[PDB]
């Protein structure tokens, strides 16, 4: 049982960088698969970028060479480095969370917890 | 830091076992060359048997005097017999040995080390017949001495056996272990190899094996080297005159051991050391002892060794610091076993504290490896398919060899359970309370993850071969099959009574 | 508690070979030493013995000692025959818990055996 909350975001230029950063609340934070998804407007939240226990980063569709995340559990906060964003990149981003799972990491029911979610656009 | 831990670790635990493997290797034909060299039926040295005991079940020693009458050596003097002890009691190792020897027993009321005539001419007279002596209880000390001195009023003989009283010889033993006594007049002392035969329990077998491992490893480096350091008990080799000629030093050395127990045969093959005289053990020589059965004696036994190992690390590097090019082999096995101790409480603490289910996985599947390996080569050089039994060994050791090396360390350091099991049940403790936090801490599923699979399936693969091993020995033990071929005919005569 | 039987014999003009065996039931620990005797009118004289481990003493060249070694049996055959070597053989037997030296002597040989020539 952990509460995500999103802290960052904001208007930025195109090809500019911004940070984003989730902070959540619980008691062994050290032990939780962490990942973040996006709500288009007009689409369904899709898997850009995850990261487990044991460091292994996980990204699709050319977030491989755009995008970084990383974890801090001294701080007890994950953040996603974005740089190059693109204008069709605008639309709110969610973060999860998991203990127990199996192959499955894409799908929005996978992962049991979900934060409020900060809101990212690009100009 | 846990690199170069772990990179010294396995350069220097390859290094030196490679080098006992090749030393062994030599020796093995070193002494395979000697011995197509030598004449059939040589007798040329003129040897006598010593047997000394105290307390020492009756079947037992009729089965060690039937063992040296089997004995196909043809210069045998005489046997001499020495019981620590003048009661009541102690008459029935005597009797026992009426039955398989002459009546020939004496029973002197002094003692030949606090005597001032320690000549063995007081106490005896003809040497042509075997002499049973019951000296007043002193300690194993004292026993040796008065064989020695028995055996020293004797022109004729050149050389002398010291076995234990519950020790059985094959037909050759006796001649495979003093013919390397004449190739080399520098050699003053040989070792004789020891199995245990007794493997019904699950503990009899896992030190049979290290027993076998050690003298096949360490004292066949020794061996090559001509610096054997364990020489004595249960089978052994002595020229006279070495014997004769530190036999007052040895007695006199203070002695702070076990209570008329565990003779000091370590500090008499320190005192043939320092004098500059080579020693080499075979392993043609095949002595058979019993080992015990009960996990605290075993325990409390090895800390007792660990002390002793200790005082004589010291004295023989001490005795050794004087060959010069030569010597420094002792040395090197104490400081290799010293960092491997060292290196076994450092990783396992690393373990403990950093919990971490990647580097585990790897460190066991690492140390099954090398045990796999190890257990191998013993498997081909015995060419015996119950030497796999040596991967079970890995538990008994970190469950009672660190606690018995603690022990000891603490009782030198600048209630009689209170100092010899309270550390044990400490270092229990400890080691549970470890495994509960690395479980807790690391306690989660992630099949997404490549890393936790490898790290699960390695557990899994370690488990399943643990148990597929405790399956075969639990079946073997049924069947009868890890049954030593000697024990179940020793097993027979004692149901015969 | 061992037993000495031996087995051969007969009258046999001196062209010709004999054998005696010697056999025993029991444990013999395997470092007795056995021999061989030939006069029971004079005095048992040497003949032959070997320990049973091995080794061999005479006094010859002309008789042999063999041994199974796994029977208990032991053999004594004899090349050619002379007028004056026909008598009653005897199996002999030391008992080396006394002391182990060897001895020609036919008193230090407790255990004897019953003749057949
Ligand atoms: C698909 C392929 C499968 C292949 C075989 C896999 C075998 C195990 C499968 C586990 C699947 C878990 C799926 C999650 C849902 C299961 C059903 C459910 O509702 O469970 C809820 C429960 C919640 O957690 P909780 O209640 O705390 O679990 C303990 C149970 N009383 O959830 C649970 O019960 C989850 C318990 C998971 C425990 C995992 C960790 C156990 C310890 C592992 C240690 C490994 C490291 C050791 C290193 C060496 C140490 C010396
Ligand atoms: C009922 C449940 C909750 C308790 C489960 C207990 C075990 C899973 C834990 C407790 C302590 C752990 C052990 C602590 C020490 C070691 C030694 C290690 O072997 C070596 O270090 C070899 C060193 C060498 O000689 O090279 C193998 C793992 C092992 C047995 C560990 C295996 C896992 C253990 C047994
Ligand atoms: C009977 C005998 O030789 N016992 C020795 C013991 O004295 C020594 O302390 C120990 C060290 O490894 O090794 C044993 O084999």
């Amino acid at each position: 049982q952990v509460q995500l909350v999103e802290s960052g975001g904001g208007l930025v230029q195109a090809g500019g960088s911004l940070k984003v950063s989730c902070a959540a609340s619980g008691r062994a934070f050290k032990t939780y698969r962490m990942a973040w998804f996006r709500q288009a407007p007009g689409k369904e939240r899709e898997f850009v970028s995850g990261i487990s226990a044991l460091e292994t980063t996980y990204y699709a569709d050319s977030v491989k060479g755009r995008f970084t995340i990383s974890r801090d559990n001294t701080k007890n906060t994950v953040s996603l480095q974005m740089d190059s964003l693109k204008p069709e990149d605008t639309a709110v981003y969610y973060c999860a969370a998991r203990r127990y799972g199996g192959t499955d990491y894409t799908t929005t029911g996978s992962y049991d917890y979900w934060g409020q979610g900060t809101q990212v656009t690009v100009s | 830091s846990a690199v170069w831990g772990i990179s010294v670790y396995g350069v220097f635990v390859l290094g030196f076992y490679i080098a006992q493997i090749v030393f062994s290797e030599f020796n093995r034909m070193r002494l395979s060359d000697w011995i197509s060299l030598r004449p059939d039926n040589w007798n040329a040295t003129r040897v006598a048997v010593i047997i000394a005991g105290y307390r020492e079940d009756p079947f037992m020693f009729k089965k060690c005097l039937e063992s040296v009458r089997d004995s196909e050596y043809g210069n045998v003097a005489r046997l001499i017999c020495v019981i620590d002890g003048d009661e009541e009691e102690d008459l029935k190792m005597a009797e026992i040995y009426k039955q398989v020897y002459n009546d020939n027993v004496k029973k002197p009321g002094v003692v030949l080390c606090e005597s001032e005539n320690k000549n063995g001419s007081t106490i005896d007279s003809d040497v042509s017949k075997n002499i049973c002596i019951l000296q007043p209880h002193r300690g194993k000390r004292e026993s040796l001495y008065t064989g020695f001195q028995l055996a020293s009023m004797d022109p004729s003989v050149h050389a002398v056996v010291l076995i234990d009283s519950d020790t059985v010889l094959e037909k050759n033993a006796i001649l495979e272990v003093v013919y390397p006594l004449s190739c080399d007049p520098n050699i003053k002392a040989v070792a004789g190899e020891c199995k245990i035969w007794n493997t019904d329990t699950i503990l009899s077998m896992l030190v049979s094996w290290r027993y076998f491992s050690a003298f096949n490893v360490e004292r066949g480096a020794q061996s090559l080297w001509k610096t054997v350091q364990c020489v004595g008990g249960p089978l052994g080799a002595y020229t006279i005159d070495i014997i004769n000629e530190i036999k007052d030093p040895w007695i006199t050395q203070t002695f702070l051991g076990n209570k008329c127990t565990y003779g000091d045969n370590r500090r008499l093959t320190n005192e043939v050391l320092m004098r500059g005289k080579k020693i080499v053990y075979t392993p043609f020589a095949v002595g058979w002892s019993d080992s015990p059965t009960n996990v605290m004696r075993y325990i409390v036994q090895q800390t007792r060794w660990s002390k002793s190992w200790c005082r004589e690390i010291w004295y023989t590097l001490g005795s050794a610091w004087k060959h010069g090019f030569s010597g420094i082999y002792l040395a090197f096995e104490c400081m290799y076993q010293i960092m491997y101790f060292f290196l076994v409480m450092y990783l396992f603490s690393y373990i403990a504290i950093k919990a971490d289910i990647r580097a585990q996985t790897a460190t066991v599947l690492v140390s099954t490896l090398v045990t796999i390996i190890k257990s191998s080569y013993l498997a081909l050089r015995a060419k015996n398919l119950k030497a796999f039994y040596f991967v079970l060994y890995t538990y008994v050791y970190f469950f009672c060899m660190i606690p018995a090396r603690i022990t000891a360390m603490f009782t030198m350091f600048d209630w009689l359970w209170a100092k010899q099991f309270l550390i044990t049940y400490m270092w229990w403790a400890g080691v549970l309370a470890a495994g509960v936090y690395s479980i807790v801490d690391n306690w989660y599923f992630d099949w997404a993850d490549i890393q936790y699979r490898f790290a699960l399936v390695g557990i899994c693969s370690y488990l399943v071969f643990v148990s597929i091993v405790l399956v075969i020995y639990l079946i073997g033990k049924i069947t009868t099959w890890n049954y030593t071929p000697l024990q179940k005919e020793l097993i027979e005569e004692r149901y015969l009574h | 508690q061992v037993q000495l039987v031996e087995s051969g014999g007969g009258l046999v003009q001196a062209g010709g070979s004999l054998r005696l065996a010697c056999a025993a039931s029991g444990r013999i620990f395997s470092s007795d030493t056995l021999a061989w005797f030939r006069r029971a009118g004079k005095e048992r004289e040497f003949v032959a013995a070997s320990r049973w481990s091995g080794g061999g003493t005479d006094y010859k060249g002309r008789f042999t000692f063999s041994r199974d070694n796994t029977r208990n049996t032991m053999c004594l055959e004899m090349n050619s025959l002379k007028p004056e070597d026909t008598a009653v053989y005897y199996c002999a037997l030391r008992t080396a818990r006394d002391s182990y030296y060897y001895t020609r002597n036919p008193t230090g040989y407790d255990y004897w055996g019953q003749g057949t020539q």
